[PDB]
């Protein structure tokens, strides 16, 4: 019985100063590393931040550095994400996303609701191929995308993952390294992938399938978040 | 010397401390069972046992050889005469550590528990080799005494009034008074939990006996002797010292015979290696 | 009255059986390898060494993928091991810290163990949340137990030192089933590869075949002096070796219902505490008290080798589906990993 | 009482079972062994580029 | 090594020291095995110091924490399991006194006080148990009183010789169970008779478990 639950929002002047809270039940909070990921509008996903499990890793983004700062709260159950020095740039609505890290792990199985923010005005690429493809109904079709570096290592794991969107919906893990699937999700989904060209296989869609497809890397950090794919009747 | 027999008694005299301290700090390695809180201090008596024995003694043998005149100059001299006064002083200090353990795990068997019982210990491992390099490097880093002879190269340690009384002090005569007070404390708590057959009576005392003895007769020649000859101005025979100082040094090679020998893990890990 | 002719009908039916095993003895096998190339020398090395258990280690199981690993020890704690990284995956506290036994499921969802608690606990890896937790207790031995071993995802075979063994159903929790016959506490399991005939060795120094799905004993094999401690399958699943304290291993044969060889010798008078075979059958690993743990060749009875780097004895002792490694526990709370 | 009568049935029952010759199990034995003995990675050591344990 | 596998380490880490944090916690304990045979009265021992298989009780006096393990309910062979008790600090047996003139229900010819004896034959001398000390406690002595006036020693060992009174017969029971021990240069027993007594019972336990405690101490010198 997993819940989340996100305090604070709303407008605020640029350099406004305030905190984003999230609230965790139902599961063992000290053992999961957390996420933020933000989302502007008309835009994809974009990573945020990560804390790991005891606070003895942090990381921030690019544009985010300097700027912002996150800390959990073990007893309570809580995560914090202080606000300071805003700009016009920032208007996103950001979601709080768990995982857990071990041999076998599937990492980013539940998203949170997240609360609205908005104010009053190399490294790994992922591209993806077409923006837009239409779908026939009761037929199979397949979204491709590619990287500018390789992702496969010495281990032999790959790091690709797959998330849908349902319009006005959180989103949801598909299938995490490219061959898995995910608990909860039905069989009709298949994941391909050869090297650095990654194609996602459909066996049939439905009218619950429509939805928008994104593609993950997560090689190193900063984690880079492939433009969505709008699927059209 | 006086025959070469003295010769093959102090080269087998080095082979031997340096032989059977390798040996020691092997063992303790090895063995896999050999990492408690006691075992530490041995390590650290070990180490310090054998770093005087490969590289400090060998020295003298060649200075006192023939002649009492140094082979090189001011290169040799200050390092010889520096190990000499912080390896051994390390030693004595690493006896009276192992002592005070004994004593607060059997009058105090409650509050040293298994983690202050750590702590003290390492705290400990450290002062000791601190306070080593203090005296060692105190007539030299701060200026005093001599510890620069002259063209005659009589390589000896400074002979100030008072940097004699104040590492004499600082090295022997608080460590011989601490073993002697904790080591007669120890053995009349001994005596006392036996009685409320004979062996477990007439062992105690000569295994405490045989300890404080080793100590000391190894020891309180010399440093008296020192004290003694410039403060109060007397001369004493070239012979005399001589002798004092290969006492001092062969104090080494009984000091593994006790802590290490009469054990009962270790002896049993030495049969055990051929 | 009846009791006497009951005694001499039971002792000629036995005499019988006896005749007839001795009749059908054509030869031994040691004839018919007299010219087989033998194998030389083993070398083996380890590779890992796991260390986190401040207690004794008394038992262990390998995962169905040949990675993953179990242990327990009187410590009150089950790890979970990456054999490949020497990691940590799991660390599961016991209500009760007298546990002599482990076992890992073939799905790898559910891991189970037993002690002197006479309750077998069943544990669940892959809940919801990030932890894992009792999922089924099983009550009714009125003894320790000593093995464990899991039919499928919903079936578990356990013996304890009342004498039985039974079958277990975990949805309900209730004793489908119950073996009886052994005159002395049970001490080892071993599912055979179909997966529908088991044996088990008792103190009492014999072992019986058991068929899983008519509940009834078919064979019962004699031969060893003192007791038995550890039982294995052959690869074929038409054989078993065994292990007692008269410090002698013993293949028996089910077909000819005889035994074939013995792995004896003169510097051993130590009992065996594990058995255990190769990928092929050529090789028989078996475990020490002193320490030491030895390799024989199956087919003539040759020490191919030594793998001494304990310094307690032995007591548990694996190897992997594939066959690439062979694990050790010792009483001196280490695992090593060796290959060949 | 019973017990005497349940162990001579136990007795007759597994004295009903049909037996073979050794020599044609230990054959038996051997040609499997001989078998699959080429995929025996103990027994026959192999190079450490396909080793996983690689210390 | 790349971003997934630096989180196993951190993981690990963290159980190990959660592991050795729990390590700590239960080795500052004292373990005590209870034994004893029938009713001689260890359900007396545990109501005067308390708080299937193996039954566990907890209980403090003096800033030392205290656990005991009864494992009277096993009827199985001793042999088998008897090696994970090795490292205890210390054996606690519980004779009955009142158990002379009373032998067995299912056997007539074996004094109950006889086995009792053999009982502590074995325990005492064992490979595992050689440098472990033993408590003995002998419960039932009010009835022991009462019954002693009318009835002889003399049946259990007709070798007594003496007044049929408390101490002349007490002092040579004690004696009975003390020269069962044949390792006195390493072993040490503690006697106490009680019967329905207060604290005095817990007490003793604790001035054994003191001395036993110091005198381990004092033998890793080689001093003892
Ligand atoms: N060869 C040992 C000499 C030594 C060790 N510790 C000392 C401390 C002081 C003095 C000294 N010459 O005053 C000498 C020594």
């Amino acid at each position: 019985d997993v819940q989340l639950v996100e305090s604070g929002g709303g407008l605020v002047q640029p350099g406004g100063s305030r905190k984003l809270s999230c609230s965790a039940s139902g599961f063992a909070f000290s053992s999961f590393g957390m996420h933020w990921v933000r989302q502007a509008p008309e835009k994809g996903l974009e990573w945020v931040a990560y804390i790991s499990s005891g606070s003895g890793t942090i990381y921030y983004a690019d544009t985010v550095k300097g700027r912002f700062t996150i800390s959990r709260d073990d007893p309570k159950n809580t995560l914090f994400l202080q606000m300071t020095s805003l700009r016009s740039e920032d208007t996103a609505m950001y979601y709080c996303v768990r995982s857990i890290y071990y041999y076998g792990s599937s990492p980013f199985d539940f998203w949170g609701q997240g609360t609205t923010l908005t104010v009053s005005s190399s490294d790994i690429v992922m591209t993806q191929a077409t923006s837009s493809v239409p779908v026939t109904p009761g037929e199979s079709v397949s979204i491709s995308c590619r990287s500018s570096k390789s992702l496969l290592h010495s281990n032999g794991n790959t790091y690709l993952y797959w998330f849908l969107q349902r319009p006005g919906q959180s989103p949801q893990l598909l299938i995490y390294r490219m061959s898995n699937l995910a608990s909860g999700v039905p069989d009709r989904f298949s994941g391909s992938g050869s090297g650095t060209a990654f194609t996602l296989t459909i066996s049939r869609l439905e009218a619950e399938d429509v939805g928008v497809y994104y593609c993950m890397q997560h090689l190193e950090y900063p984690l880079t978040f492939g433009a969505g794919t709008k699927l059209e009747l | 010397v006086f025959g070469v027999l003295i010769l093959t008694l102090l080269g087998f005299l080095v082979a031997a401390t340096f032989a059977w301290n390798l040996l020691v700090l092997a063992t303790i390695l090895r063995v896999r069972t050999f990492h408690r809180v006691p075992h530490n201090l041995v390590a650290s008596m070990a180490v310090s046992d054998v770093l005087v024995a490969a590289l400090v003694m060998p020295l003298s043998l060649v200075h006192e050889l023939s002649g009492r005149r140094w082979q090189l100059g001011r290169r040799l001299c200050q390092l010889w005469i520096a190990c000499d006064v912080l390896c051994c002083t390390a030693s004595i200090w690493n006896v009276t550590a192992i002592a005070l353990d004994r004593y607060w795990s059997i009058t105090r068997h409650m509050e040293y528990t298994l983690r202050t019982r750590k702590c003290v210990s390492n705290v400990m491992i450290a002062l000791t080799w601190a306070l080593s390099a203090v005296i060692s490097l105190a007539p030299l880093l701060f200026g005093w005494g001599e510890t620069y002879s002259e063209g005659s190269e009589e390589c000896q340690v400074s002979r100030e009034p008072s940097y004699a009384v104040f590492s004499t002090v600082g090295a022997f005569y608080l460590p011989l008074c601490v073993v002697l007070f904790v080591y007669w404390k120890i053995y009349k708590a001994a005596k006392f939990r036996v009685g409320s057959r004979e062996q477990k009576e007439q062992r105690a005392a000569l295994m405490v006996g045989i300890l404080i003895g080793v100590f000391v007769l190894c020891w309180i020649p010399f440093f008296l002797t020192e004290l003694i000859s410039p403060l109060c101005s007397c001369d004493i025979p070239a012979i005399w010292k001589s002798i004092f100082l290969w006492l001092g040094y062969s104090n080494s090679f009984f000091n593994p015979l006790i802590y290490t020998a009469f054990n009962k893990n270790y002896n049993s890990a030495f049969k055990n290696f051929f | 009255s009846e009791l006497d002719q009951l005694r001499q009908e039971a002792e000629q039916l036995k005499n019988q059986i006896r005749d007839a095993r001795k009749a059908c003895a054509d030869a031994t096998l040691s004839q018919i390898t007299n010219n087989i190339d033998p194998v030389g020398r083993i070398q083996m090395r380890t590779r890992r060494t796991l260390r986190g258990h401040l207690a004794k280690i008394y038992a262990m199981h390998w995962g169905t993928d040949s990675r993953l690993l179990v242990s327990a020890s009187q410590d009150g704690k089950l790890i979970i091991w990456d054999s490949y990284t020497t990691n940590k995956v799991h660390a599961i506290p016991l209500r009760s810290s007298w546990v002599m036994t482990c076992a890992y499921a073939p799905s790898g969802n559910y891991v189970a163990c037993g002690g002197l608690d006479n309750i077998c606990s069943i544990y669940n890896l892959k809940t919801r949340e990030g932890n894992v937790r009792v999922s089924r207790e099983l009550a009714g031995h009125t003894g320790y137990l000593s093995c464990c071993r899991f039919l499928d995802d919903n079936q578990i075979v356990t013996s304890s030192g009342d004498t039985t063994c039974a079958l277990w159903d975990i949805e309900t929790g209730q004793q489908t089933t119950t073996f009886t016959g052994h005159t002395g506490d049970v001490m080892s399991l071993s599912l055979a590869p179909d997966t529908r005939l088991f044996v088990s060795g008792a103190c009492d120094a014999s072992a019986k075949l058991w068929d899983v799905r008519e509940g009834m004993c078919r064979q019962t094999f004699t031969g060893h002096e003192s007791d038995i401690n550890a039982i294995c399958f052959f690869p074929n699943g038409n054989a078993f070796a065994t292990g007692s304290d008269d410090a002698t291993c013993r293949l028996f044969d089910l077909r000819a219902d005889q035994e074939l060889m013995t792995y004896s010798h003169d510097n051993i008078i130590c009992g065996i505490t594990s058995v255990s075979f190769s990928k092929s059958g050529r090789l028989l690993l078996a475990g020490y008290d002193d320490f030491n743990c030895n390799v024989w060749d199956a087919l003539k009875a040759d020490r191919a080798g030594v793998l001494a780097g304990h310094d307690n004895r032995v007591s548990c002792l694996g190897v992997t589906d594939d066959g690439m490694a062979v694990a050790t526990g010792s009483w001196d709370s280490f695992l090593k990993i060796w290959n060949g | 009482i019973a017990q005497a009568r349940k162990l001579v049935e136990q007795l007759k029952m597994e004295a009903n079972i049909d037996r073979i010759k050794v020599s044609k199990a230990a054959a038996d034995l051997m040609a499997y062994c001989e078998a699959h003995a080429k995929e025996d990675p103990l027994l026959t050591p192999v190079p450490a580029s396909e080793n996983p344990f690689r210390e | 090594l790349s971003a997934e596998d630096k989180a196993a380490v951190e993981r690990s880490k963290m159980i190990d020291r959660n592991l050795r944090e729990d390590g700590e916690k239960a080795a500052r304990e004292v373990k005590l095995l209870l034994l004893g045979a029938g009713e001689s009265g260890k359900n007396t021992i545990v109501k005067q110091m308390k708080i299937t298989g193996i039954v566990e009780t907890h209980f403090t006096f003096k800033d030392l924490h205290f656990k005991m393990f009864d494992v009277g309910a096993q009827r199985s062979e001793r042999k088998k399991w008897i090696h994970c008790f090795e490292g205890v600090t210390a054996i606690i047996f519980c004779v009955a006194l009142s158990d002379y003139d009373l032998v067995l229900a299912e056997d007539e010819e074996m004094n109950r006080m006889h086995a009792s004896m053999k009982l502590f034959d074995s325990i005492c001398n064992n490979k595992w148990f050689t440098d472990t000390s033993i408590i003995l406690f002998l419960n039932k002595k009010d009835l022991f009183e009462e019954k002693i006036k009318k009835s002889p020693l003399t049946i259990c060992y007709p070798e007594y010789a003496g007044s049929n009174t408390y101490e002349e017969a007490a002092a040579y029971i004690q004696c009975q169970f003390e020269d069962l021990n044949k390792r006195k240069d390493t072993k040490e027993i503690y006697t106490h008779f009680t019967c329905s007594t207060d604290t005095k019972n817990v007490q003793f336990v604790f001035d054994a478990v003191t001395d036993v405690i110091i005198k381990n101490n004092l033998k890793d010198c080689g001093l003892f």
